[PDB]
């Protein structure tokens, strides 16, 4: 699963068979390490209007 | 059902008799009126591609 975003700490305690996380809108905010078995948010990058 | 429009009431007419208000209410109601929505900015180039 790719894509671009911040990955920060997250509080979300995901059940042991989840990996994935999604919002309303069913876009990826959060998500498992595969390495550690850790949970991070990933918000995306500030984009903006100039 | 079929609907009813409202309560039936034939008014009294006759070319002579009047009806005239003893008393009134004072009535507040209220109206909701929407005015703006959410502004919304789509960048369409990361929409449609990232
Ligand atoms: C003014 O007078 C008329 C008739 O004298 C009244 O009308 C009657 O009202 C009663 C009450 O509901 C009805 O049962 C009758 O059928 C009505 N008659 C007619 C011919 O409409 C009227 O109510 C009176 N107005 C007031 C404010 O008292
Ligand atoms: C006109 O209507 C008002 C109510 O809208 C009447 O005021 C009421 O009067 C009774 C008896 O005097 C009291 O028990 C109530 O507490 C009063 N209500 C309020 C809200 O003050 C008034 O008396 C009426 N006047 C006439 C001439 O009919
Ligand atoms: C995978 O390797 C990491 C290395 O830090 C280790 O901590 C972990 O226990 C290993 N196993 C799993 C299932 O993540």
């Amino acid at each position: 699963l790719t894509g671009t975003g911040v990955l920060t700490e997250s509080n979300k305690k995901f059940l042991p068979f989840q990996q994935f996380g999604r919002d309303i809108d069913d876009t990826t905010d959060a998500v498992r390490d595969p390495q550690t078995l850790e949970i991070l948010d990933i918000t995306p990058c500030s984009f903006g209007g100039v | 059902y079929t609907m009813s429009l409202g309560a039936e009431n034939s008014v009294a007419y006759s070319n002579n008799s009047i009806a005239i208000p003893i008393n009134f209410t004072i009535s507040v109601t209220t109206e909701i009126l929407p005015v703006s929505m959410t502004k919304t900015s789509v960048d369409c180039t990361m929409y449609i591609c990232g």
